[PDB]
RNA sequence: GACCUGGCGGUGCUUCAUAUCCCUCUAGAGGAGCCUGUUCUGUAAUCGAUAAACCCCGAUCAACCUCACCACCUCUUGCUCAGCCUAUAUACCGCCAUCUUCAGCAAACCCUGAUGAAGGCUACAAAGUAAGCGCAAGUACCCACGUAAAGACGUUAGGUCAAGGUGUAGCCCAUGAGGUGGCAAGAAAUGGGCUACAUUUUCUACCCCAGAAAACUACGAUAGCCCUUAUGAAACUUAAGGGUCGAAGGUGGAUUUAGC
RNA sequence: UUUAAAUGGUUGUUUAUAAAAAAAUUUACUUAAA
């Protein structure tokens, strides 16, 4: 389309928490989960509206 | 010892399919996500509710396809869209299934409030990952 | 008659594939290598496997973490696991002499091996690594023991030790594979000139969580500039200084360059190792070979990889466990 | 259908708090300022305290939507650590895994 | 994109288990979904308490439940508008009464539109989700009831009657209406008009120059009162002039010329009634030719909109002609008009869509060269129509034609996969030419297999369960091409089907086993064929016979072979 | 709550207590142990309690060559739906219930002078139709194992013959 | 049974000609298909002495969202079509330098594209 | 909001479009309770009094 | 009587343990104050865990609510095609502890012991072949290191009917539901933790070249008391800050924890 | 060859067979007449 575009890659995100292990007591065991948010930013430069 | 979504070993006679033989640790290194949405994300809102649809939507398939589905639902949410990608057998006739498809993607439309497909894959029977 | 409940298609069921499998799953891989190039918009006639593991890896992007998950379009032969063909007819007589032993390969090489040592016997290094167990069990196709791998090599190795032919040497080659012995030489920077034509060189480097980027010019007083700042008044420590001085002094070469270094992260002692790293690198560019060489085997030109350890949960530090109770 | 009377009663709460908010707002507005008369601030505090007591929103609950667990929920997904565990650990949470570095 | 041709329509699931297979699946399994979401739309509108959570941004108030019960239960003129606007028949027509008995006053334009509720529906409910031949007018209706009730009658009242008797078959009824709203001086509209046309036709059995006096004095009549007329004016008279055969062609098209000269542009409906006029079954088809020909030319690359209901007539009937004229060049110009811009979407419903392929296919079959045939069978069968099992006996016939029988095995799987596994005229026709002639061995090897592709079906009728059948063709051909591909072993089973069916075997088959038999010099073997023969009493058996002693037969055979006739 | 409400496989797995401490080392021992049964054999997808006749699923979905519309079952029709079925569920339970005669041994609860039937056809187009086998002897032998103490196993003697003259033993 | 059980029919990728016309086969994004797909593709991590698993059945290809209607053939004739919206950048405004010059104000906005109902 | 979930449900398993795995477990448990004698007594008319 | 298998032996020999058994290395706990559990006692006034494998444990959390407790009052087809935190974790699913800081479990066969319970290795080889599971390999984190994760079969009828579900038994004008108010203390003992006893210290500036302090006005409370503020409808109580106050404590008995 | 080192309530820790079945829909317009 005749856009003018440059690609980068910003930090990834890695939130982690913990959670017991057991449904009763045990306290000292744990499970521990995370979410990996990965990025990429498209910046496209000198554009109409249309 | 662990037990969380583990078939545990039986004889060597009891089929298992790639999803359920695969333990929890496996899940973003042998298979993937059972439902993808944007709840999840860094800065994303509604997660919460995007869950309990997808639980009531496993409810939901699992009874009105009685003994039809082969595996595990495949929930994608794409913008507005809504499309359930499920795995069933080749037992029920082909009318029953137009029936239920017409039916469940009507009926579903109504409750949430927004455009939902059911793609239907058949396999003659459940697939075999192993047996344990 | 009490009816013993009778068993079922065995469970297990071993999958085998025949040969005539083996063929159509080629002609399936031709036609799709063929509907491949005809989607990605590229010539049938030049559509290689990396070009197919390419446009795999875009039409079905898969994340998982471990390689062999992913989704895979490669010719059968590669796939499906090498199987060993018939060995009888059907007459039932097999086709090798040593068919008995359950091991005709092994013992077929074991027996021309020894053969060789005959005839040779009646006539009179670095880069290759013995062919390993698990290697040497493909070539074979048949499952080996390690004391029946630890035999094969001993024939081997004492067919090397005696004078051997042309076709011996040839023969032992085939069991030998090619070890690529990595250098360690340090990799020396290109030496740039600034806008004056004064030569510098310009390295990296890392400690904990600092990261320093020197300038070391190749003529100078001794003067080092930490972020702007004079050395002695940016490390007021003393520890901290001795670390700067240490790639100079080890080479001799103390009042005799300029440094421009900026460092970030880490506290103060780390900093100080992330810039005497980054300007040991540096000064590489204008010292000699074996100089070079010393400084490798100082310590001044490798990262330090000790970094903090993670705490984990249900206990107090990294190895801090909580206090036991026996009672 | 709710999946105790624990559970029932918090939903009680929750639709009276909602119901009562703007008047508790404006109630709570007069009497959290030094400018008004201390004898007008005396009033609306007892209109304030007269109000249902099922009214006050730190009387609510974050119990798990799925089991009513009134502790171990997580906020995000207001599901207790147990019901949590089970979706995620059958890989039914979009991008949720085992954390392992 | 373009339509994908290995594909079935979208609608269906894109599975083959969940494909339809066949033109009947094609239309049941589209029923069955169909039926789905009426069943989920009868619970969501029973049930609206459970689908009123909008949790939709924007809001989406197609997705919500529907509320078709009156809400307003005060007895007054406004709370009786509710009702004509739900179209509640019998509510709306009690509680006018009531309104009348009290004594409240009923607009008029509240009586107009409880008069065109009753007048369209003939004072009956239109259909709910739940709970042809005759005159559906009846003389005890409230229509007629509430007419005479109203204290002022305009001219919108008389005229949604004459509609509404016109349209339920009571033509006289309506006429003498119209001749009350002419003894009033009240002027008709347009539609009133195109319905008291209708009338005049239907309403007696004259001849045709009485009728045409007729209509032409209600143009007249149109013209008088300053009446314009609409496209269904002249619409309505050529569907009318559809049985007068062969009278009303010319002035079918004066009707036509008066249009194009007051500016109505024809629309496709205006061409389906003068080709459906001009085409009654007659040999020449002279006048049909020149009438197709021109109106083609005129609608050349004319994108349509629709104008009148039965636009969607049109192709079927053009197509329909072109089979007739067995002009396929005529046939490709009115196919080009379909897939100009969105002019496919005229084609109608499905069994329109089925007729027209259908001749359509079966003209390309007859009058085009085998290799485009080929091409058009590939991008429209499944993914335009499904075959009948006729089309694939013209395709089988278009090939041998052509002298391309290599394509035969080929129909043969495609058939099955199309549901004529199991027909049996489609079995016979393809047996017989794969062994009307012999053919070099690569060929007669494939025929031989699609021969026992066709025995196996045969042998697994679903017809069993009523009885099966082995015709004597299918047999005889079956058998002859086992005996040329080489397969003697499945060939000599054949010869006991024959005598357990009593299916007479053809000379052709029996002179042909002589070399089977000598090629393999078994004497036995050669008196089993002997000993069919001579069961049937074939007079070829006794000559036979002879020949065979001549050639190989055990001595002690020779005089058994004799006493057995 | 509908979102409590478990699958039939987990249900049965509770309700049987087949796998836990009570059956590990003969620990509980009850008659009354309880049998599956699978609840959803009889039933006929699209058959509820209302009696809705769904074109299509129910019923069939087209009758004298038109498409159904939604109907219900009367009253009574249902009555009698609803009793057959209970009827057919009294039945298959019947089966169930039913004790087939099994030939007794040399006593009634002895395993010895049973027959097995013939051996098993060997793999290799192999069959001992002719051969009959008869029960000797079962006895449940006992060996000691450092994890979990008396570890059971069963002991059996067998002939088998074929009536004329071949005949053997195994355990 | 009147007949024997329904048996599906063969994969309609037997039909395909290795030269067609992809972009019609997936106009839009739609589940991996594979009766559809005319690709050998596997997936799966194979058991000792095993194969990844074939397509048919497979849910771990289902649960990719996979690119089979964005070929790079597909986009090229999509944007060819999607040229006639498009207006054109004033030509005078080469730089950013130029651009504050004639056009000092900078209005920044953002849109968030989320899945869900709302 | 449960109400409408089990409500929901509930309406569509008295359909006959909706198999409830579960509340077809407690109804054959509470049918075999009533042949063994453990039914539910008559409110008001209990054993107490 | 004689054996088989296992366990155990203050049983032999040999080789070893790498934060590990001893010797050794460093900082701690047991002494003081305070915080927070538990046991006892107390209260009209929950429950569960409670050698290793309980004791800042279910709780990433109790002023009302939470709540399941106590007192009083009230309701009876009851938010639910009811309900019950009533009994049974010795009926169970689910999720786990433990050996495991392990490497074994094992179908299907074959052979040995005269065809007994059972047993099955020697490589210059003598009866074992072994699918599958675990280990391993791979993967995550910063490497191929390390750390995570993983860790089968079984052991302790180990933990949990109080996450939720559920078998059996029991309650149904009450063992169910709702409202108001209230208890959650310390004679005593004890686990874990926090802050200290100071000069390698205390205060200020600074963030490492300083000035002062340094024993009855020193070091030392996050305690007590008073006041203010924050949250809340509600604070003697919860938290924060200020003022006042300046106590025990002077390096800790037997014993004991952690770290390569 | 080589210090001393006692105790642990009662009863409970092992055998008879296995599994349902179903049913179809039943190939190609428009129109009209009396
Ligand atoms: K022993
Ligand atoms: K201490
Ligand atoms: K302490
Ligand atoms: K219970
Ligand atoms: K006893
Ligand atoms: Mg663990
Ligand atoms: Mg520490
Ligand atoms: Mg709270
Ligand atoms: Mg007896
Ligand atoms: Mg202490
Ligand atoms: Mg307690
Ligand atoms: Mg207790
Ligand atoms: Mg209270
Ligand atoms: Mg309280
Ligand atoms: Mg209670
Ligand atoms: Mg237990
Ligand atoms: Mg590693
Ligand atoms: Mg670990
Ligand atoms: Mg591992
Ligand atoms: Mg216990
Ligand atoms: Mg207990
Ligand atoms: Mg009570
Ligand atoms: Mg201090
Ligand atoms: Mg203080
Ligand atoms: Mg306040
Ligand atoms: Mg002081
Ligand atoms: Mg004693
Ligand atoms: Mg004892």
């Amino acid at each position: 389309l005749g856009i003018s575009i440059k690609v980068h890659e910003p930090p990834r995100k890695i939130e982690r928490f913990t959670l017991l292990q057991s449904v009763h007591i045990y306290k000292k065991h744990r499970v521990q989960y995370e979410m990996r948010t990965l990025y990429r930013c498209l910046e496209l430069e000198h554009l109409t509206g249309s | 010892k662990n037990r969380a979504a583990r078939v545990r070993v039986s004889k060597g006679d009891k089929p298992v399919t790639y999803e359920e033989a695969h333990a929890p640790h496996y899940i973003a290194h042998r298979k993937g996500w059972l439902s993808l949405h944007t709840g999840n994300l860094d800065g994303e809102d509604h997660a919460a509710e995007r869950t309990v649809e997808d639980v009531f939507l496993r409810k939901f398939m699992w009874g009105t396809f009685p003994g039809c589905l082969a595996d595990q639902l495949v929930l994608k949410r794409r913008g507005n869209q809504l499309e359930i990608c499920a795995v069933v057998l080749r037992q029920l006739s082909p009318h029953k299934y137009y029936f239920l498809v017409g039916y469940s993607e009507t009926l579903l439309s109504y409750f949430y409030k927004c455009p939902v497909r059911l793609h239907l894959q058949t396999v003659p029977s459940k697939v075999v990952y192993k047996y344990l | 008659a009490f009816v013993i409940p009778k068993k079922n298609v065995p469970t297990s069921k071993r999958e085998t594939y025949t040969e005539d499998f083996i063929k159509k799953q080629i002609e399936e891989f031709n036609i799709g290598k063929r509907h491949l190039a005809n989607m990605m918009g590229e010539d049938p006639e030049t559509f290689t496997q990396e070009d197919i593991d390419r446009a795999i890896a875009y039409l079905f992007p898969s994340g998982l973490f471990e390689k062999r998950a992913r989704p895979v379009m490669k010719h059968p032969e590669q796939i499906f696991p090498r199987q060993r063909a018939i060995q009888w007819g059907e007459d039932g007589r097999p086709f090798h002499y040593l068919f008995y032993t359950g091991k005709q390969s092994y013992y077929s090489l074991m027996h021309d091996v020894y053969g060789m040592l005959l005839n040779l016997e009646k006539h009179q290094v670095i880069g290759s690594r013995w062919l390993i167990k698990e290697e040497l069990e493909e070539m074979l196709v048949e499952k080996l023991s390690d004391l029946d791998y630890m035999q094969f090599i001993r024939l081997l190795e004492k067919l090397l030790t005696s004078q051997c032919g042309a076709a011996e040497e040839e023969f032992v080659q085939r069991f030998r594979r090619s070890v690529t012995l990595e250098s360690k030489k340090q990799l020396i920077e290109p030496v740039q000139y600034d806008e004056q034509g004064m030569a510098f060189s310009k390295s990296e480097g890392k400690r904990k969580t600092a990261k320093a980027e020197a300038i070391v010019y190749k003529h100078g007083s001794g003067r080092i500039k930490v972020n702007g700042i004079d050395y002695q008044l940016y490390f007021p420590i003393t520890q901290d200084r001795e670390q700067l001085m240490f790639p100079f002094h080890f080479v001799d070469r103390l009042g005799k360059h300029d440094v421009t270094c900026t460092v970030s992260g880490g506290g103060r002692s780390a900093q100080a190792g992330a810039i005497r790293l980054a300007m040991a690198k540096a000064l590489c560019s204008f010292v000699t070979e074996d100089e070079v060489e010393w400084m490798r085997q100082a310590g001044l030109l490798t990262t330090d990889p000790r970094v903090r350890e993670r705490k984990k949960p249900g206990q107090e530090g990294a190895r801090r466990k909580f206090t036991w109770k026996k009672r | 259908h709710y999946v105790d009377w624990r559970m029932w009663r918090d939903v009680k709460r929750r639709k009276m708090a909602y119901e009562y908010a703007d008047e508790r707002l404006r109630i709570n507005s007069l009497r959290k300022n030094t400018i008004l008369p201390k004898i007008l601030q005396d009033v609306a505090d007892e209109e304030i305290a007269a109000l249902p007591r099922d009214s006050c929103p730190v009387r609510i609950r974050n119990r798990c939507v799925m089991t009513s667990r009134p502790r171990g929920v997580k906020r995000r997904w207001r599901l207790s650590r147990i019901v949590f565990r089970h979706l995620a650990d059958h890989g039914q949470l979009s991008g949720i895994q085992r954390a392992t570095w | 994109v373009n339509r994908d041709t290995t594909a079935v329509p979208y609608v269906f699931q894109d599975d083959p288990y969940l494909m339809p297979a066949s033109s009947l699946e094609s239309r049941s399994f589209l029923l069955a979904k169909k039926s789905g979401e009426n069943v989920a739309k009868f619970i969501i509108n029973s049930y609206p308490k459970y689908f009123q959570k909008d949790i939709a941004e924007p809001h989406i108030p197609c997705l919500m439940p529907e509320y078709f019960e009156p809400q307003i239960k005060d007895i007054s003129e406004a709370a009786l508008k509710e009702r004509i606007e739900l179209r509640k028949v019998k509510a709306s027509v009690d509680m006018f009464d009531q309104l009348l008995q009290a004594g409240t006053t009923v607009s008029l334009e509240t009586t107009n539109s409880l008069l065109d509720l009753l007048c369209y529906y003939g004072d009956q409910e239109p259909s709910t989700d739940y709970h042809q031949f005759g005159v559906t007018w009846r003389a005890k209706n409230n229509a007629e009831r509430i007419f005479s009730l109203m204290p002022e009658k305009n001219e919108h009242s008389y005229c949604t009657m004459i509609r509404g008797m016109v349209k339920h078959r009571a033509y006289e009824q309506a006429l003498n209406l119209y001749t009350e709203l002419l003894n009033n001086r009240l002027h008709a509209d347009v539609y009133t008009f195109n319905a008291l046309i209708e009338a005049t036709v239907c309403a007696i059995n004259e001849k045709f120059e009485e009728k045409w006096s007729k209509i032409l004095e209600l143009l007249r009549h149109m013209v008088a009162q300053k009446v314009k007329p609409n496209l269904q004016t002249f619409n309505t008279i050529l569907k009318c002039l559809r049985r007068f055969h062969v009278f009303a062609r010319s002035p079918a098209l004066q009707v036509l010329r008066e249009m194009k000269a007051i500016g109505i542009e024809p629309s496709l409906a205006t061409y389906h009634h003068i080709i459906r006029l001009f085409d009654q079954p007659g040999d020449p088809l002279k006048r049909s030719s020149f009438i197709i020909y021109d109106i083609m030319n005129e609608l050349m690359g004319k994108r349509f909109s629709p104008k009148d209901p039965d636009d969607d007539k049109f192709f079927q009937s053009a197509m329909s002609i072109c089979s007739s004229l067995r002009d396929l060049e005529l046939a490709y110009q009115v196919h080009g008009l379909l897939k100009t811009g969105d002019n496919w979407k005229f084609i109608g419903p499905d069994q329109h869509r089925n007729f027209y392929y259908s001749k359509f296919f079966d003209l390309i079959c007859l009058m085009e060269q085998i290799d485009v045939t080929l091409k058009w069978y590939e991008d429209l069968i499944p993914s335009a129509y499904f075959p009948h099992s006729q089309t694939m006996i013209h395709l089988l016939q278009a090939l041998d034609v052509a002298n391309r029988l290599e394509v035969i095995p080929k129909i043969w799987k495609d058939s099955k996969e199309y549901g004529h596994t199991f027909r049996s005229d489609l079995r016979e026709e393809i047996l017989m030419l794969m062994a009307r002639d012999k053919h070099p061995p690569e060929l007669q090897v494939a025929f031989a297999d699609c021969a026992a592709d066709i025995k196996s079906a045969y042998e697994s009728q679903p017809i069993r369960q009523t009885a099966q059948d082995w015709p004597a063709t299918s047999l005889n051909c079956i058998a002859i091409l086992f005996l040329r591909a080489g397969r003697t072993q499945e060939a000599w089973k054949m010869l006991g089907l024959f005598r357990k069916h009593n299916k007479i075997p053809r000379s052709e088959l029996l002179n042909e086993l002589m070399d089977s038999a000598k090629v393999s010099n078994s004497p036995s073997q050669a008196i089993e064929v002997v000993e069919l023969a001579s069961a049937f009493s074939l007079p070829i058996c006794e000559g036979l016979t002879q020949r065979v002693m001549s050639d190989f037969a055990i001595n002690q055979e020779q005089k058994e072979a004799l006493s057995n006739l | 709550s509908f979102f409590t409400k478990l699958t039939a496989d987990e249900l049965w797995k509770g309700a049987l207590a087949e796998t836990g401490a009570g059956a590990k080392k003969g620990r509980g021992k009850r008659t009354k142990k309880k049998k599956r049964k699978d609840l959803n054999r009889g039933q006929i997808i699209g058959e509820g309690r209302y009696g809705f006749l769904w074109p299509g699923l129910n019923v069939p979905l087209m009758k004298n060559g038109a498409v159904q519309t939604i109907a219900q079952r009367s009253k009574e029709e249902q009555e009698k739906v609803e009793a057959d079925m209970i009827q057919q569920r009294e039945e298959w339970d019947r089966k169930k219930k039913m004790k087939v005669k099994r030939e007794r041994g040399w006593s009634g609860n002895s395993w010895g002078g049973i027959s097995l039937g013939p051996p098993d056809p060997g793999p290799c187009g192999e069959t001992y139709e002719d051969f009959d086998t008869r029960i000797l002897e079962v006895r449940n032998v006992f060996t000691m194992t450092a994890k979990e103490g008396r570890k059971k196993s069963i002991r059996v003697l067998v002939a088998v013959g074929n009536g004329k003259g071949a005949a053997g033993f195994s355990i | 049974e009147r007949p024997p059980r329904r048996k599906a029919l063969p994969p309609r990728t037997e039909k395909m000609a290795v030269d067609q016309d992809w972009p019609s086969v997936y106009p839009v994004a739609a589940p991996f298909k594979p009766s559809a797909v005319p690709l050998p593709v596997r997936m799966g991590y194979p058991v000792k002495k095993g194969v990844p698993m074939a397509k048919e059945g497979n849910l771990e290809l289902l649960k990719i969202p996979n690119f089979l209607h964005l070929t790079p053939v597909a986009i090229k004739k999509h944007c060819e079509a999607l040229k006639d919206f498009c207006t054109e950048w004033p030509a005078a405004l080469d730089s950013d330098e130029k651009c504050e010059k004639h056009f000092p104000i900078e209005i920044d906005s953002t849109d968030y594209v989320s899945s869900g109902p709302s | 909001n449960h109400h409408t979930y089990a409500e929901l449900m509930q309406t569509l398993r008295f359909l006959g479009l909706y198999r409830d795995e579960h509340q077809d477990f407690m109804d054959e448990q509470k049918r075999l309770k009533k042949l063994r004698g453990k039914e539910k007594p008559k409110k008001g008319e209990g054993k107490r009094a």
